[PDB]
């Protein structure tokens, strides 16, 4: 009689996955993992529920300093990260430079708000013109203008005596400073704006010493502007003020920004808008909201977010062979 | 993490 | 695989298994249908996941990226930030695709070990009085009822019982 | 090895077998010679094959150094350069030699599986029609011609024809 | 394990062991003790420290930090400094952790590959002579004194002499 | 009968030593490894019987320079490390600047002794007051005093003559020549110390062309004074002399170091001091002494040390599965 | 009857290849494959059959500045990559700095033709001396000249006015200025070569706002020459034009180079030689012709090449243990 | 990458 | 580095 059979074997299901090994590649498995994301919504959303601080076509210099066209961000609230065009066109109006900008953002990916509070008042030039240092290189509104929360500051009738003002940081909180040099093309711009033909721009705090003196030479209509504006910055400590004393080619510093909010925030090359979203991990180019370990978006991440390989496929075998 | 195989048979480790 | 018994002498799987990896398909005088293991199919689930999770928290420390700029003079140091948050990049990546293909090869090995340790211990369990066909099946020379089987399967096989009747049949066997 | 095959119950190699990693030697009554398994080397070269070009595909993106100048007053940055360019070149050399260790430990032992599941297929097939000598090679109660030779090498050895034979033959050797 | 010896078939160790990993327990009519394999212990033990030693060799090449410092506008290179000596701290770390993990777990299947072997071993060489419990051990049907235990042992167990005496043996247990 | 009967098993031992894996953690195993060393004596000790520089809090700009309160290393002997807190007050007693301090420190992570030598006297100062630069923000034993290697040149009667001193390296081992700038609050403060109202310093070697100018300006009482003092420094090659020609705010290079000894260094930065020991391996947190190839103590080490990883655990399996 | 015999093995060869595993090392296998190349011709060869740019003994910057005894370079055609000696001796004849050489040189690493243009002609100079400027520290055959593609302009009679030069990229392509600054021993020598004593140099552009002011200095004879020249340069984008103004101190420049091939390239600092070859790989030890895909010569290759590691031996075991 | 191996019996994968 | 298992019995390698 044909006998009883016990026999061994293994099971198999209608998994079409597969996974790769050393030696053989393609291999359909019973049960898989994959550890890798490959999803993105495509747009910024909010980090915590907090908005992102869209720049718009609008650089920080730009906006710190009160570019008029970069307006819409007089007063921005808290935000997570910061989104900058690659090329902002909202930038330096009036040409020039900004010392140590890049530096300046590098502190910037550090702080989650900053509050602006005017240190100089513009009706505090007395014996100086305020409100008559516009240019047509920064129009604000097809008129002429200026960066907002610094002052163009020109001779009255004509003369310009020595400016010398000082500021304490009073606030617990540590300040922003920003001042600028005008840079002209002749001696006769010079004495036309500034009576004083020689002229220098003394700052001082306790970790700095600065002496700048404007620089003449026959440069080229950028902007429509020949002339230059370099722009300085620095850390005011609380319990410790900046002294300026200048007679000739200062740009004044009316606004000055509080570090309010120290927290951890990015700045994301991205030419993305705001979607109305929030999710928990957000990359220049989308947001992210997976339990897998892995992502394969963009190496620039802000939020609760996966790590980043440069794969395509990574699937982990939990199974055995498939039929 | 549980990846829940052959589920209502076997306690999947790790929560 | 390296034990030979998932694609080899058990050269296809069990799609009426339903319950689990490993396990037995008897086909008696009563009936015939699928039995599953479930001690080495759990002992599997449990180091499948633990390796797994392992794998997850030792890739959970790996370099992230921070965004920095650097000014047209400083070329250099721009090209040391790119090529160093790229090479992590590189290594980190190379890690994960070969751990990833090494600790499958190992998990498909597993699997084929177990299913091999499953099928050798029967093989000790069922000692004379059983007839191995090669397939990954046992002829049973006594007959073995559901009792009998489940006693196969859950390791409690009465040898000496079915000792002596099995010995008898196997002296029918060796005279024709 | 791990398998106990190669350097194990099989102490030495067949510098006489030519066509393959992996075979037979027969010698019966009509002649001794050697065949080789092509299934289980051809298998064994794609996948060793598929290896080799794996690791080497892997080890492709792997960092490149690049030559930078810094003046007298750039020291830190200069040893930030050197630093990294050499730690990535120490991980990335580290990363081969130990790829490389372990998986020539992985293929050298898959050939060790390789050749236990053949003999282990072999002794399935023969069954109580052939005494197992311990050195690698299976005595045949029944003398087995080539064809039967090649029967049990290509997989199709019809035990039951040989099955009476054998076992008459197994009658004497069980009275002396 | 893998190989289904150590807590598989063989479910417990022996304290009474005490000279080697691997080796066999004796009982005759004359006593009953513990001896050790010792080719394959040394074996195991030159393997063991030869893998050690490697990976040591393997990690001594490994990234060792310098401090530098940065002013209050060197911010930039700053984090890149921190982060690179960090990366590759992490990336060694991960490595580290993660060979430890693999190379056990085949410093641990070693060991149950070299249980399997031997108990295989003796498996042929006790051949019709010997009944195979399952549990790791084998019942003589010839009895074998201390010099035939022995030999079985350090592998001269010539089997014929015991031959015709279990075969003899094994025909009163084959008719009860 | 009962048959005789061959075994075939493992051994197992008292050890309570556990391994993990890949799947499986937390397997006591008969015989294990550690490789990861986790002790430290907790204090500085020799390095090769050699003692370390402990600085206590002093800074390596004072101990340089001759910060009256550093005047304990006034002369220091070959050491293994330097030890440096992370904010020494002995600093700058007179404040002002260390141009690129950083940089001067990460040579000395190359030095292994320093030998002071007295480049220009004190007392070859005929045409000005040498001992009258004393100041109220440097005191060395309550009375004023400033920088031991430097000295304050000041106006004799009310004339200061130019300086043009030169100092040939006839040493075969380089040179390290320090000097500074006093930058005033007003002018007359200026006149008042250097008579001349417009100031120069001229500092040349083969690869130096020096044209400081002092910069005054309304800065803080930082330590009491409101003037600043910038310190710069330079290496001078063997057969290599360097030029000094100053009219004002000069602070002339008295003593200058050595390089007797390049070999190899560190600055650690610690709070811990001297035990009276001696060790191969040294840490920020304390020495070790240990065979095993790794260490989880500190990132920065110094000598023969083990390598570092930032695991907790670290055990390898040597035996097998222990009952 | 002996019965009939199969038998179960493996092959072995005559192969004396040893691979090494974790556990056991040189084992003997029959089959392996070396993955690592050690093998390097020693020269340095054509890169797609593209000629190096072999400096010899000069220096990138005596190469672009035209140091007489560089003339050979004079007109340069493409390259592959430029191989300069670790201690060129043809650099500076006059003694002087590179602003920003480093920089400079990693641009070019990005370069694969440049065309050098007269910008401002050597004859262009009426009001001034233009062939007056040579030097002994700069000797074209045994006479006296100075570096060609720049001009040392001189007085005329007793009178050096101010020049006011300006060129425009009317090229499409980038072009690559470089202009100089002597700093003198004296005023005596000041009023020699230019008549006015207070002397400046004014260079402008689009991202250029340059104010130099000569330094003078007792410095030493460096070549036999006590006064500096300090060289800058600055690229010139298309549509775009660089203005000089200066009264004095002025090196003008005469020739620029235009980057008309854009391409990939390095600087290879090997003491090598042409040795009249292609290959697809170069090292500064030699190049390679390998398909392995590891090598252990050199950490920098240019060209298709094999990757680097800093091992010795590197063979995978294809086969099985040898007999 | 074909290391052929046994040439002219196996077809060595790869090309 | 000898780990020295079973000591008196075997020659741990590497010294």
């Amino acid at each position: 009689d044909p006998g009883d059979q016990i026999c061994i074997g293994y099971h198999a299901n209608n998994s079409t996955e597969q996974v790769d090994t050393i030696m053989e590649k393609n291999v359909t498995v019973t049960h898989a993992q994959d550890i890798l994301e490959k999803k993105h919504n495509g747009k910024l959303c909010d980090l915590d529920g907090v908005k992102p601080l869209i720049l718009r076509d609008c650089s920080v210099a730009g906006w710190l300093l009160g570019n008029p066209m970069c307006d819409e961000f007089i007063n921005v609230p808290e935000w997570s990260y910061i989104v900058e065009k690659a090329n902002p066109v909202n930038n330096l109006c009036y040409p020039g430079d900004f010392n140590d900008y890049e530096e300046l953002k590098h502190l910037l990916s550090r702080i989650n708000h900053f509050e602006k509070i005017q240190i100089i008042p513009k009706s505090s030039w007395s014996s100086h013109e305020a409100s008559l240092g516009v240019s047509s290189a920064c129009p604000y509104q097809g008129k002429s203008s200026f960066f907002r929360n610094v002052v163009w500051l020109i001779k009255k009738n004509s003369t310009y005596p020595t400016i010398k003002r000082s500021y304490n940081n009073t606030n617990q909180e540590d300040l922003l400073v920003l001042w600028g040099i005008h840079h002209p093309n002749d001696a006769a711009e010079q004495t036309k704006l500034y009576q004083n033909p020689t002229t220098y721009i003394s700052v001082g705090t306790s970790t700095l010493n600065q002496r700048l003196v404007p620089r003449i030479a026959t440069r080229s209509k950028v902007n429509g502007q020949s002339g230059r504006m370099e722009f300085f910055w620095t850390i005011l400590k609380p319990n410790d003020a900046i002294n300026f004393e200048s007679n000739g080619n200062f740009i004044a510093p009316e606004y000055a920004y509080k570090i309010v909010k120290k927290g951890d925030s990015t700045i994301m090359k991205s030419e993305l808008e705001y979607g109305n979203c929030n999710t928990k991990c957000q990359t220049p180019m989308g947001a992210i909201n997976s339990s897998m370990p892995f992502h394969n978006i963009h190496p620039l991440t802000i939020g609760e977010c996966p790590k980043y390989v440069k794969s395509n496929r990574l699937v982990l075998a939990t199974g055995l062979r498939n039929s | 993490w549980t990846g829940d195989f052959f589920s209502s048979h076997y306690t999947v480790p790790r929560c | 695989g390296l034990f030979g018994a998932i694609a080899g002498f058990i050269e296809g799987g069990w799609q009426g298994m339903v319950d689990g990896w490993y396990g037995y398909h008897h086909s008696n005088e009563q009936g015939s249908g699928y039995a599953a293991d479930k001690e080495s199919t759990q002992k599997a689930i449990d180091g499948v996941t633990n390796k797994v999770n392992s794998i997850i928290d030792k890739m959970n420390t790996q370099f992230e990226a921070v965004g920095r700029e650097f000014n047209n003079l400083e070329r250099r140091i721009e090209n040391l930030n790119k090529k160093m948050e790229d090479g992590f990049l590189d290594v980190w990546t190379y890690n994960a695709e070969l751990l990833v293909l090494m600790e499958n090869e190992r998990t498909l090995d597993f699997h084929d070990s177990n299913v091999k340790n499953l099928y050798d211990k029967v093989r000790l369990q069922l000692r004379d009085n059983a007839k191995e066909l090669g397939n990954g099946c046992f002829e049973f020379y006594h007959k073995c009822d559901n009792e009998c089987m489940e006693s196969v399967r859950n390791g409690t096989y009465d040898y000496p019982q079915y000792s002596e009747e099995a010995r008898l049949k196997r002296e029918e066997i060796s005279s024709g």
